[PDB]
């Protein structure tokens, strides 16, 4: 029931300026402190900051001077603004509930985080191309088809097969950077009675330049 | 402030096997450190604080001890699930982390399911063709993939990516996208995708030629 | 910055007590170490053999429940605040030559985020002295002073001294009298009520000599 | 002869050392009499020590016999 979601723009240009909000549900920000953390790429986790139960702040020093911290209470949200921002700031960056014994805290529940990628790139959409097989032997209890999602920027992409309807039958492959550009592929393993006669669909979504695609495999 | 390091930096073991992970500080943390679990695309869940108290909800098996500058996570007996990373941190004198052990579990040999695909219609149309194969659920982590176009083989355009160990089965997935020209592409026609790995004496070979 | 010194000391002190000694488990003592500083001689006596001395009685020992991280608090590494808002070990002045226990005025502390607790109270002390009849042409006295804890027992509290002699640095001297000789000398007490039980002190001398 | 003696704590039985035959018990109130009781001092002598008007002190040349007064002696 303590959960927290972190949510941001996936792109921001340098000289630009990163707003995250993180929302909170299963408590209240008045009886409990949140901090921000991140982990940089090839790095550890650093924190940022702390937004206090009381109301007030504290920052990370090297930081202070980049960094602000806010909540909207009757929102049961947290807000972190930071400016003058370099592709050092490229990472993942979490919200975090605090636990306290008298004056010592630490942190407790994360929320899942989200990649911000710093960036003079423009946001680019993937292509969704079917990937189909070209043989059918015989009336076996598995068929393998993908999806190959090409040509995007910035990560991430989020891949579904029918909606929820997949399980762990579900590879997706990590993405590669070729020409300053992501690729990916998606594969999902049916039984040969399902494939021809049902509908397999795979359900690509791409939110830094909001594109929701459906691609229905074709026998 | 204090350094931590961790250790060890990747850790293989069975299921059932009792692993220890141990982090080291460059000064003394005096019991003020915790240990989180981080699977890939998940939330870090906290697992233990102050040395050895077990978070609310974790399962007995994950135990904590130590004293002054060296602490020990323990695992009595491995589970499947239990593929993660293991970050542990310090929370007296500022907040540093550990730079993190993997742990990727030992199993048995598993073969790989391969299967080729042809670039798509609605690709070709862009003047790009891109050709895929899929080496699914294997073990160990050691496969040669080589493309072969009419015979002679081809290494311009190859992009490969693994997956991290399932959590389920404790296997890998690799896929190699070839990816050429549509005036590359059709002048040739014979397209092999060949597959080398410790499960079979011969390479599993996949292809197809023109449109089957 | 008073913003994080304000939240500081409103965090140490939310479920702070001063009644309970500052130890993780129970059966643990508080190591206390002592120091007195002599101050000036005051007023001597000498039909009745009694000195009145200004003195302070330095005390330092580790409050475990009032660490922090001084990077919660804006990188602050100490605090003043005032000693009757912490657990102290009762620590008293004795063989006080008119009225039993010397009164030790309440300054404020410092503290460190380690917790560490320094306080240098101030005190007027009677001692009555012994005429020293060894080789008097010019008169000796020794004077002395008894210090230890009212209620606590060495097993409770364990007080050590910071050095072999009082603390001179800060000593005024006299333009009749020199301090030839002084030592501080820590002893285990047994008293009736109790034949298990050890209580300490450390008793402070100082033998004065007229100036021709 | 052994002595017991409030050198160490807890209260040691030691060996009362050669020229020395006697042992003790040495009593007297100091500014804790009224909640600790009297203070106690144990050890060997040359001869039975001094008893000032305040203090208080008995002797024996028989072993363990200057126990703590709430312990058994001999
Ligand atoms: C002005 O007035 C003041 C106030 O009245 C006078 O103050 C007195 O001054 C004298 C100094 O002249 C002090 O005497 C010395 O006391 C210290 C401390 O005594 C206490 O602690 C002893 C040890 O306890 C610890 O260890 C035991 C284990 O052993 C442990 O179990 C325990 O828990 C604790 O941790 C106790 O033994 C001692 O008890 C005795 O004294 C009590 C009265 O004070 C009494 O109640 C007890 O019944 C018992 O009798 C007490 O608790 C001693 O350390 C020191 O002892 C040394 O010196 C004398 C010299 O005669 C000798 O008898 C000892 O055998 C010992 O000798 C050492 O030094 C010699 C150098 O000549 C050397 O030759 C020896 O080989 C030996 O060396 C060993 O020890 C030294 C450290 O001393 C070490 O460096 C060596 O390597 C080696 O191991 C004295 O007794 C009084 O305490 C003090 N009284 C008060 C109330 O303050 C002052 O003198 C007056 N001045 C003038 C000018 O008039």
């Amino acid at each position: 029931e303590v959960q927290l979601q972190e949510s941001g723009p996936g792109l921001v240009q340098p000289s630009e300026t990163l707003s995250l909000t993180c929302t909170v549900s299963g408590f209240s920000l008045t009886s409990y402190s949140v901090s921000w953390l991140r982990q940089p790429s090839g790095k550890g986790p650093e924190w940022m900051g702390r937004m206090w139960d009381d109301g007030g702040t504290v920052y990370n020093s090297g930081l202070k001077s980049r960094l602000s911290i806010s909540r909207d209470t009757s929102k049961n949200q947290v807000f972190l603004k930071m400016n003058s921002l370099q592709t050092d700031d490229t990472g993942t960056y979490y919200c975090t509930r605090d636990e306290r014994i008298r004056a010592i805290n630490w942190f407790a529940y994360w929320g899942q985080g989200t990649l911000v990628t710093v960036s003079s790139a423009e946001t680019t959409a993937p292509s969704v191309y079917p990937l189909a097989p070209g043989t059918a032997l015989k009336s076996n209890s598995m068929v393998t088809l993908g999806c190959l999602v090409k040509g995007y920027f910035p990560e991430p992409v989020t891949v579904t097969w029918n909606s929820g309807a997949l399980s762990s039958g579900v590879h997706t492959f990590p993405a590669v950077l070729q020409s300053g550009l992501y690729t990916l592929t998606s594969s999902v393993t049916v039984p040969s009675s399902t494939w021809p006669s049902q509908t397999v669909t795979c359900n690509v979504a791409h939110p830094g330049q909001q594109h929701q695609r459906w691609t229905r495999k074709l026998c | 402030d204090i350094v931590i390091t961790q250790s060890p930096s990747l850790l293989s073991a069975s299921v059932g096997d009792r692993v220890t992970l141990t982090c080291k500080g460059s000064q003394n943390i005096d019991n003020y450190l915790a240990w989180y679990q981080q699977k890939l695309g998940e939330a870090p869940k906290l697992l233990i604080y102050k040395t050895n108290s077990l978070q609310t909800g974790i399962p007995s098996r994950f135990s904590g001890s130590g004293s002054g500058t060296d602490y020990t996570l323990t695992i009595s007996s491995l589970h499947s699930e239990d593929l993660a990373t293991y970050y542990c941190y310090q929370y007296i004198n500022g907040y540093t982390f550990g730079t993190g052990t993997k742990l990727e579990l030992k199993r048995a040999d598993a073969a790989p399911t391969v299967s080729i695909f042809p670039p798509s219609t609605e690709q070709l149309a862009t003047g790009g063709a891109s050709v895929v194969c899929l080496m699914n659920n294997f073990y160990p982590r050691d496969i040669s993939v080589k493309w072969k176009i009419d015979g002679t083989e081809r290494r311009d355009g190859v992009l490969d990516s693994v997956t991290d160990q399932d959590s389920k089965d404790s296997t890998y997935s690799m896929s190699s996208t070839l990816s050429l020209t549509k005036a590359d592409y059709e002048s040739h026609n014979l397209y092999t995708c060949e597959v080398v790995h410790k499960t079979s004496s011969s390479p599993v070979v996949k292809s197809f030629n023109r449109n089957e | 910055k008073s913003e994080h010194e304000t939240r500081l000391e409103a965090k140490l002190f939310k479920d702070y007590s001063s009644v309970v000694r500052p130890v993780e488990d129970h059966r643990q003592v508080v190591e206390v170490t002592v120091g007195l500083q002599l101050i000036q001689l005051i007023n001597v006596d000498e039909v009745n053999q009694i000195v009145t001395t200004n003195v302070r009685l330095k005390q330092q020992w580790v409050d475990y429940n009032l660490k922090w991280n001084p990077d919660d608090y804006g990188g602050v590494k100490k605090i003043h605040i005032p000693s009757e808002k912490i657990w102290r070990p009762d620590l008293v002045l004795y063989n006080n030559a008119d009225g039993d226990f010397a009164i030790v005025k309440f300054t404020k502390v410092l503290l460190q985020y380690t917790g560490h607790i320094t306080w240098t109270p101030p005190a007027i002390f009677k001692s009555y002295c012994e005429i020293i009849v060894t080789h008097f042409p010019f008169d000796e006295q020794n004077c002395s002073m008894k210090l230890g804890t009212r209620t606590y027992d060495g097993s409770a509290v364990a007080i050590n001294p910071e050095s072999d002699q009082p603390d001179l640095s800060n000593f005024m001297e006299s333009g009749e009298w020199v301090i030839k000789e002084s030592r501080g000398w820590k002893h285990s007490v047994t008293y009736s009520c109790c034949p298990d039980t050890p209580y300490l002190d450390i008793t402070y001398h100082f033998v004065m000599q007229r100036l021709p | 002869i052994v002595c017991h003696t409030t050198a160490t704590s807890p209260i040691s039985a030691v060996t009362c050392p050669p020229g020395e035959n006697l042992c003790y018990r040495k009593m007297w109130c100091d500014v804790f009499c009224s909640s600790r009781g009297k203070v106690v001092e144990l050890g060997c002598a040359a001869t039975c020590p001094s008893k000032k008007p305040y203090e208080e002190v008995t002797c024996c040349s028989t072993d363990k016999c200057n126990p703590h007064p709430k312990q058994r002696p001999g």
